[PDB]
RNA sequence: GAAGCCAGAGGAAACUCUGGUGGAGGCUCGCAGCGGUUCUGACGUGCAAAUCGAUCGUCAAAUCUGAGCAUGGGGGCGAAA
RNA sequence: UCGUGCCCCGUGUGGCGAAAGGGAAGCCGGUUAAUAUUCCGGCACCUGGAUGUGGGUUUUGCGCGGCAACGCAACUGAACGCGGAGACGACGGCGGGGGCCCCGGGCAGAGUUCUCUUUUCUUCUUAACGGUCUAUCACCCUGGAAACAGUUUGUCUGGAGAU
RNA sequence: AGGGAAGUCGGCAAAAUAGAUCCGUAACUUCGGGAAAAGGAUUGGCUCUAAGGGUUGGUAACAACCAACUUAGAACUGGUACGGACAGGGGGAAUCUGACUGUCUAAUUAAAACAUAGCAUUGCG
C-alpha cells in the first residue's frame, strides 16, 4: 500500500521531511511528488498545492494524520508534509 | 514508586466524603486533569480551560467538548449518524 | 403567620439572578431574508465560559448584508464547535454541526438544539449542556414539524422554526460529585440566592406550614391540591403519583 | 490621532 | 536611622492605585515616591501576542510621543504581527485565485449545460 | 537638564535669544570645568577638561549673556 | 505528604518494588485576627445597662473586614434560635 | 461682509451615583509659634490655544534603510470600519531589581581605659525629569535533528523546524 | 515532710507531659488514616576533625582567589539542673451520639439543634 511505497522510498531513495525542505525542494523544482497529510493546516495545504501546481508537480493527500506519516516514514516524530527527490526501487511516481 | 494503592488522585480528599463517593470522583479528575492529543496540529497539548472547553497550548485552538471529556461517546454516534442522514439527503 | 420564604423570592431583592459576569444573552440571529431564503456565513471567533450555565457559548461574527458593519452574535456550542469555524445559518446551508437550519431542512432523526418554538424568537429549547432536541416527524401539507424534548415530550412546530444541528457541549456535568459545601455555594453564589435551604420541617408554624411539633413531622399528606391558597403550596403540587418506581 | 488635535491644525492652516 | 515612612497623600489603604516605590532624598531621608501602574504591550488583533517594537505606555500617554514610535512600517503595523500579516497577504492571494478558477470552472461548465 | 558634548552647538545655545544667564562651576577634585546656560525650557551643560579652552569658550560667549562663576557656598 | 515527573532493581509486556522529585487537601500544631468552652474565677449601687484574667475553638477557607447600594413592620431578613 | 440659506449623516434618543474602582501632569533643599509634593530657591512635566525659526519632504509629488524580526528627528490622511490599551481571581515554589538588616577596610568625631580591647558607637547621602549602554519572554535568518537532543527546583519543547 | 483521690454528686482546681534528634509504634479502618499512637535513649561548655561550593586560567582528575550556613563524628570538662528563664501534647481502654469542615439563640443553653454533600419525589415545553 502507500505506507509499503513509502518505507520503499524511505530505505532506496531520498526524502526530505517538512514544510520548509518541501518549499526548499519546490523552489529547486527538484521535487517529484509532495506528500500532505490530512491534518495539515489549510492555508498551508493550499500553499502547497500552488508552488506543485506551479513546479508541475504531483499532489498525493495522505489520509492520516501527521503522525501517521511520520510512523509510515518510520519516524519518531510528527510530519505535516514532505516531498521526496528520488524513487529509487518504488513505483511511487506511477499511480 | 506508587504511593497510594487505591485513591490515586481521591488521595488529596482524605478519609472524607465517603469511599464510594471518592472512587466516583476518581475518574471525573482523572479524565478532567489529563492530557490529549490535538486533532488540529496532533500534538498533546489539549487541556481543559472551562467546563466544556477545551483549549491547546501549541496551536491555540478552542474546542468545545464535554463538561470532563475532550468529545462524548453520545456526540460521537451524533457525528456518525448526522454524517448517515447527509448522506441518504446527498444521495 | 408570616410570609413564607416561597412567597418572598417573587418579589425579587436578594433573590434577583446574577447580572454582573453573564456578558450576553444566547440566543439566534434575527430571522431575515438571508435565511429565509438562502443562507449566510459566519466566523466562530471566540468559545466562551458563561458565568452561571454549564453550557460554553460561542462568540460568532456575520456580516450585515445592508451595510459595511460586522455583527457579532452569541450562540450556544455544540459540542465539536472550535474557533476558526465556518458555520452557515440558513435555509440551504448543509447538514453540518454548529450549522442553523429550519426544521424543515433536516432529514427525520436529525438532533438540533436551541430550537426555535415560533419562528422568530431566537430559540427555546433544547439549550442546557448535553441537551437537544430530535427531529421525530414531518408533515409537508401543514407545514409542520413533530419533535422529541429532553423531557420525553413530543411537541409540534412550524416547520420554519430554526435550530442548530449537534448536541450541545459539556455533557455529563452533573455526573461529577460536588463532594464539598463550598462547590455548591460557589455554583448557586454565580446564579442566585437559594442556598443553603432550611427545611420546613425544622421551622416554627409562624414560618412555614411544616413547622412545629415536638417531634419533626408534616403532620398531613405532603401532596397539595393545584388550586390551594397562596402560601399553602408547600410540598408535592398536584402530584398524580408518588413514591418510588420499580423501573 | 484625535479630532481636536486635527481641528487645532486645520484651524491653524484657515487662519 | 529613621526607616519608617509614611503615605505622601490622603489614600491610606493598599489600593491598585496607591503604589509606591522607596527612594533615599539627597538630604539623606528614607522617604516614598508614589509611581503610576505599568503600562502594558499593545497586542496583535489576531493572535494576541505582544507586538515587538512598540513601548508599553498608559493609554493617553501614547499621545505625547511621535507616530513612526507607535507603529511599525508595515502594512497594519502596530496593529497585527508581521506573521498574522504574511498570512493575510497568502491567505487573500489564495483565496482570490481560487475564486477566479471556480469562476472559469462554472463558466465552462454552465456552457457545457447549454450546449 | 540636558548635556552637549559640542562646543559648536553650546556656542548656539549661547547665541539663543531665550538664554538668560550663564554660570561657570569648577571642580578642582575631579579637575573638570563646566558650563551652565539656562534657557526657557531646558539648562544645558558642557563639561571640559581643566585647560585654557575654557577661557577661550569664555571669550567665545556673546557679551550680553551674563555670566558669573559659582560660589564656593551656595548662601542664600 | 495527593496527582504529575526522574532514576534503579525485576517482570515477555501490563505492571511490582525501592530511592527521589513535587507541593494538593473546604488536612493538621500554632502567632495576629475572628469567636466565646471552662472556672463554687475577679467584678455585682462594676472600668463596663454584658467588662476583666487564665484557659479554650478556628486560623488559607462555608476565613475576617470597610465604603457605596438594596430589602421597611398586618413588612423584611433568617446555615431556623 | 453675516445674524438669513443649502446640503450631509441619521438605528437609539437624559441625569445622578466611588476623597479605597478607572484617571493628564512635581521632585529636591530650605523656611513658620502654628501651613507646606501648596510658600521660597533650583530643576521639570501635562493640558489647551495660537504662532514663527531651524531642520525634513516635494519638478520620480506625500522619506530612507535592513533578507527579516524592524530601525531612524520628521515623514499628508475625511467619511466609514477593524483592533489594542483602559481591563482585572486565589494559591505555591523559583529568578531579577530597589530599600532595610549583617560583615570588612579608610577619614573625622564621641565613649571606655584597675586590667584588656589596632577597641565599641556615630556621618560617609544622591530625588523628579532626560541622554546613553544593557537587561527574562517572544520574534527573525542559515541549517535540517534517532546513537533523539535541549532543558527547569518542578517535564516541557522540537521536521507546524529543535541544538 | 509521709500517704497518694482515703476528698467530692463528680479528679472541680492544681500538679504532671511538652522543643529538637534517634529507636519504635497496636486494635480498628471507607486503605486515605489512626499516629506526635503507646513505650524508650539523649540535649551544657570547650577544643578539634570531616562533608556539603563559586570565579578565572590550555589528568584542568590541576593551580590561584573568594565565600557563608547546615550536617555528622571524636576527645576533654562542670554538674543538684543542660528545650537550665521564656516557650511548650498528659496518655490509654471502652460506650452513647452527630458523618466530617461550617452556622445560630448580641446579654443565662454551642448542642444528638441547623446547614452540608449524597438520595428520592413532585409541577412545568
Ligand atoms: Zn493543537
Ligand atoms: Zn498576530
Amino acid at each position: 500500500s502507500i505506507g509499503a511505497k513509502l518505507a520503499l522510498v524511505i530505505k532506496s531513495g531520498k526524502v526530505v521531511l517538512g514544510y520548509r525542505s518541501t518549499l526548499k525542494a519546490l523552489r529547486s523544482g527538484k521535487a517529484k511528488l509532495i506528500l500532505i497529510a490530512a491534518n495539515t493546516p489549510p492555508l498551508r495545504k493550499s500553499e502547497l498545492e500552488y508552488y506543485s501546481m506551479m513546479s508541475k508537480t504531483p499532489v498525493h493527500h495522505y489520509s492520516g494524520t501527521n503522525i501517521e506519516l511520520g510512523t509510515a516514514c518510520g519516524k519518531l516524530f510528527r510530519c505535516s508534509t514532505m516531498a521526496i527527490l528520488d524513487a529509487g526501487d518504488s513505483d511511487i511516481l506511477a499511480d | 514508586s506508587k504511593r497510594t494503592k487505591k485513591v490515586g488522585i481521591s488521595g488529596k480528599y482524605g478519609t472524607r466524603y465517603g469511599a464510594s463517593l471518592r472512587k466516583l470522583v476518581k475518574k471525573q479528575e482523572v479524565t478532567q486533569h489529563a492530557r490529549y492529543t490535538c486533532t488540529f496540529c496532533g500534538k498533546n497539548s489539549v487541556r481543559r480551560t472551562a467546563v466544556g472547553i477545551w483549549s491547546c497550548k501549541s496551536c491555540k485552538k478552542t474546542m468545545a467538548g464535554g463538561a470532563y471529556t475532550v468529545s462524548t461517546p453520545a456526540a460521537a454516534a451524533m457525528r456518525s449518524t448526522l454524517r448517515r442522514l447527509r448522506e441518504i439527503t446527498e444521495a | 403567620g408570616r410570609v413564607i420564604r416561597n412567597q418572598r423570592k417573587g418579589r425579587g431583592s436578594v433573590f434577583t439572578a446574577h447580572t454582573r459576569l453573564r456578558k450576553a444573552p444566547a440566543k439566534f440571529r434575527p430571522l431575515d431574508y438571508a435565511e429565509r431564503h438562502g443562507y449566510i456565513r459566519g466566523i466562530v471567533k471566540e468559545i466562551i465560559h458563561d458565568p452561571g450555565r454549564g453550557a460554553p457559548l460561542a462568540r460568532v461574527v456575520f456580516r450585515s448584508p445592508y451595510k459595511y458593519k460586522q455583527i457579532t452574535e452569541t450562540f450556544i456550542a455544540n459540542e465539536g464547535m472550535y474557533t476558526g469555524q465556518f458555520i452557515y445559518a440558513g435555509k440551504n446551508a448543509a447538514l453540518t454541526v454548529g450549522n442553523i437550519l429550519p426544521l424543515s431542512s433536516v432529514p427525520e432523526g436529525t438532533v438540533v438544539s436551541n430550537v426555535e418554538e415560533k419562528p422568530g424568537d431566537r430559540g427555546a429549547l433544547g439549550r442546557t449542556s448535553g441537551n437537544y432536541v430530535t427531529v421525530v416527524g414531518h408533515n409537508p401539507d401543514e407545514g409542520k414539524t413533530r419533535i422529541k424534548l429532553p423531557s420525553g415530550a413530543k411537541k409540534v412546530v412550524p416547520s420554519s422554526s430554526r435550530g442548530m444541528i449537534g448536541i450541545v457541549a459539556g455533557g455529563g456535568r452533573t455526573d461529577k460529585p460536588l463532594l464539598k459545601a463550598s462547590r455548591a455555594k460557589h455554583k448557586f453564589a454565580v446564579k442566585r440566592n437559594r442556598w443553603p435551604k432550611t427545611r420546613g420541617v425544622a421551622m416554627n408554624p409562624v414560618d412555614h406550614p411544616h413547622g412545629g411539633g415536638n417531634h419533626q413531622h408534616i403532620g398531613k399528606a405532603s401532596t397539595i391540591s393545584r388550586y390551594a391558597a397562596q402560601g399553602q403550596k408547600a410540598g408535592l403540587i398536584a402530584a398524580r403519583r408518588t413514591g418510588l418506581l420499580r423501573g | 490621532m484625535r479630532a481636536k488635535w486635527r481641528k487645532k491644525r486645520t484651524r491653524r492652516l484657515k487662519r | 536611622a529613621p526607616t519608617r515612612v509614611t503615605y505622601r497623600r490622603r489614600n491610606p489603604y493598599n489600593t491598585t492605585s496607591n503604589r509606591t516605590r522607596v527612594i533615599k532624598t539627597p538630604g539623606g531621608q528614607l522617604r516614598v515616591l508614589h509611581i503610576k501602574k505599568r503600562g502594558t504591550a499593545p497586542k496583535c488583533g489576531d493572535c494576541g501576542i505582544k507586538l515587538p517594537g512598540i513601548p508599553a505606555l498608559r493609554p493617553r500617554e501614547y499621545a505625547t510621543i511621535s507616530k513612526p514610535k507607535k507603529t511599525v512600517q508595515r502594512a497594519y503595523g502596530g496593529s497585527r504581527c508581521g506573521n498574522c500579516v504574511r498570512d493575510r497577504i497568502i491567505r487573500a492571494f489564495l483565496i482570490e485565485e481560487q475564486k477566479i478558477v471556480k469562476k472559469v470552472l462554472k463558466e465552462q461548465s454552465q456552457a457545457e449545460k447549454k450546449a | 537638564p540636558q548635556e552637549v558634548s559640542d562646543i559648536k552647538k553650546f556656542i548656539e545655545i549661547c547665541r539663543r535669544k531665550d538664554a538668560s544667564s550663564a554660570r561657570i562651576k569648577k571642580n578642582p577634585k575631579t579637575q573638570q570645568i563646566k558650563f551652565k546656560v539656562r534657557c526657557q525650557r531646558f539648562l544645558y551643560t558642557l563639561v571640559l577638561k581643566d585647560s585654557d579652552k575654557a577661557e577661550k569658550l569664555k571669550q567665545s560667549l556673546p557679551p550680553n549673556l551674563q555670566i558669573k562663576d559659582v560660589p564656593k557656598r551656595n548662601k542664600r
